[PDB]
RNA sequence: AGGAUUGAAAGGGAAUAAGAUUAAUAGUUCUUAAUCAAGAGAAAUGGUAACAUAUCAUGAACUUUAAAAUGGAGUGUGAAAAUCUACGGAAGAGUUCUCUUUUCUUCUUAACAAAAGUAAAUUCCACUGAAAUGAAUCAAUCAGAGAAGUGGAAUUUAUUGGCUUUGUAAGAAAUUCAAUGAAUUGUGGUAUUUUUGCAGUCUUCAUAAAAAUUAAAGGGAAUCUUUUGCUCGUACUAAUAACCGCAACAGGUCUCCAAGAAGCAAAAUCUUUAGUUAAAUAGAAUAACGCAGGUAAGGGAAGUCGGCAACAUAGCUCUGUAAGUUAGCAAGAAAGAGUAGCUCUGGUGAUCGAAUCAGAACUUUAAAGGUUAGGGG
RNA sequence: CUGUUGCUUAUAGACGAUGGCAUCAGAAAUCGGUGUUGUAAGCCUCUCGGGUAUUGAAUG
């Protein structure tokens, strides 16, 4: 087999020193540098991973399109649909209860 | 490098003044029209000789054209 | 090391420059007693300690 | 499949007949050296071809038995079988 | 507005690759192709929904959320690479009076993007409402705060979007041939290993960083081309000769990549790519006494302070395994039988393939033992 | 006369020494005798085969 060497001067297998050995022209293999695996967005209430948003590095969200870093809904990109649905029902039902309980019962 | 897909978009590339150079590579099966633009190198894979000649005529006369074959320049 | 500070590299270059012998024309001066530089060193004989 | 052997400059060394036979009693059509009834060697004047359709054979098969010749007749040091890149072989010094 | 400096060339971090080139530097030069940052030239739609639209489709103060950014073990599994292998060849080389349609070598392709074809896993959404309880995993685990089924959405899979494919791009490179010019560069595998993710399981009186910096939300204040990219390091060794031990010291000194055979094994042994045949001089002779490695008749610890040293046992399968015991062990207890070569048969799957197990003939120098490899009570 | 030297010398030997021969010398293969192993390679038979054999063995 073909053995390879690090290209940069980092000699230790740290988290930021990940490599991939891929085949090149002529049969020789070159060394790449692979990105770290990143987490996604979580709902602020239930801590569940949000859908519709990619799991990329924080600085790479700026390069994405405007619609690719959020969801077209209230609290989109910070609250899940279950998280939001309870917020709406909490807001309406509590105010309605206050209207009859107090406020000229 | 980006690839244009059908015959319409390539013509608008030569019609536009953003062009910088054109290289035509003839392969054993098809011929590629590589338009060197400012940012990217657009290429069109033409598999019909009749439509290849039409694209050759549409090239503005004031631009450099490189014809490539089994031997590179 | 490969990695070094800029001013440290210039002090390494000076130690290279000073590791030279007396030029021939200097040895032909009248009343000359300086034939060999005794402040000379080699990498494998004395470590310059910097 | 039709592969030939070019002998335009070694007819003095190799007379094309023998060679015409060699193959005949040496291709192992089914492991038997000789049973080439479906192999059409013929004479082809200067060249020698096999133009075989029914039997199974390959170009590297032909180069193998060609090298059997020049080793058998002790003249492999003088010649060397090169493919003409045209489904055929030619002999060089 | 909230708290100052320094502190990591292994922590966090905007963005570059392939080929060629030098006597020596090269993700740094050259060719080609990219990317990033900073600049210049009354406010949209679609889908029931999850959510989706080459910028689009405004969004200030203030506040909030998320990311950067988090242990380990063990199991299963997706993909790539290497190794092995099936089919079909092209080119070159090796052996060849004994055979061998034979043995060997090459058949490659980056960053960044595209979107023909097509995956595995997980989480959500719509319809319906499960008991005769079903669904499923290697294991689990799950379900009227809603299973299974049908149809969808999203994300992860070493860049865009995981894999094949495409642009780059064959014009490069590899292997050949001729004397610069010509030829080729399919398709597969329910195999092994490494790497990289994923999914749930287990474990803690252990719960396994922060900041720079980025995005989104709530709120509703106000009304394609082109330029530049500064400073410093970059040679070489990294060790049976470049480092630390007074030295070209058998000592010590942190990592990355990693072929074949054989085997449970990254063990011992042999080989391929690469490196080397020099590493404090040799020649003749073949005394004693040594240092290192061995063997030995008969006896078998009588030697000795003492079985010191050496011998001995040793892999795998089957049978069998005592007292004692904190009931978990003792245990590989102890003890016994088998094991080779060749020719066959059967069992274990999917819509051709895996090494594994069992059995039967016959032959022999009667088989773990070259290497490796418990002495027991 | 003796010593050196030669026989990569032996009845000897650490080196010296000692012993033998030195042109009718010596060395060498080959052959025969003598041993060891166990029946070669090509096609159970060839086959009591093949191989080794002084190196510190014995003839020519």
């Amino acid at each position: 087999a073909v053995r390879v060497t690090y290209v940069r001067k980092h000699s230790y297998n740290t988290k930021s020193n990940g490599i991939r050995i891929v085949k090149t022209a002529g049969g020789n293999m070159t060394v790449q540098h692979r990105q770290k695996i990143s987490n996604g967005v979580r709902c602020g209430d239930c801590g569940c991973v949000l859908a519709g948003i990619r799991h990329i590095r924080p600085h790479q969200y700026g390069w994405l399109g405007k619609s690719k870093r959020t969801v077209t809904r209230a609290y989109g990109g910070v609250k899940c649909h279950k998280c939001v649905q309870k917020k709406i029902l909490r807001a309406f039902l509590i105010n309605e209860h206050n209207l009859i309980k107090l406020a000229a019962a | 490098p980006k690839q244009v897909q059908e015959f319409k978009q390539i013509l608008k590339l030569l019609k536009s003044g953003s062009i910088r150079a054109v290289r035509v590579k003839t392969n054993g099966e098809n011929t590629k029209f590589k338009v060197r633009c400012a940012k990217y190198l657009y290429t069109y894979i033409c598999a019909d000789k009749a439509k290849a000649e039409e694209l050759k005529k549409a090239i503005p006369k004031d631009i450099h054209v490189v014809e490539i074959a089994k031997k590179a320049p | 090391t490969g990695h070094k500070g800029f001013s440290y590299k210039l002090k390494l270059g000076k130690k290279i420059h000073q590791n030279r012998g007396v030029p021939q024309w200097f040895r032909m001066k009248t009343g000359n007693t300086i034939n060999y530089n005794f402040k000379r060193r080699h990498w494998n004989r004395r470590k310059m300690g910097m | 499949f039709s592969c030939t052997i070019d002998l335009t400059n070694c007819t003095d060394f190799i007379e094309p007949k023998k060679l015409v036979t060699f193959f005949r009693q040496t291709i192992k059509v089914q492991g038997r050296a000789g049973n080439t009834k479906g192999i059409e060697v013929k004479v082809a004047d200067k060249k020698v071809t096999i133009t075989t359709s029914s039997a199974k054979l390959c170009k590297r098969y032909m180069k193998y038995l060609m090298k059997k010749y020049l080793k058998k007749n002790n003249l492999r040091e003088w010649l060397r079988v090169i493919s003409d890149k045209k489904d055929g072989f030619e002999l060089k010094f």
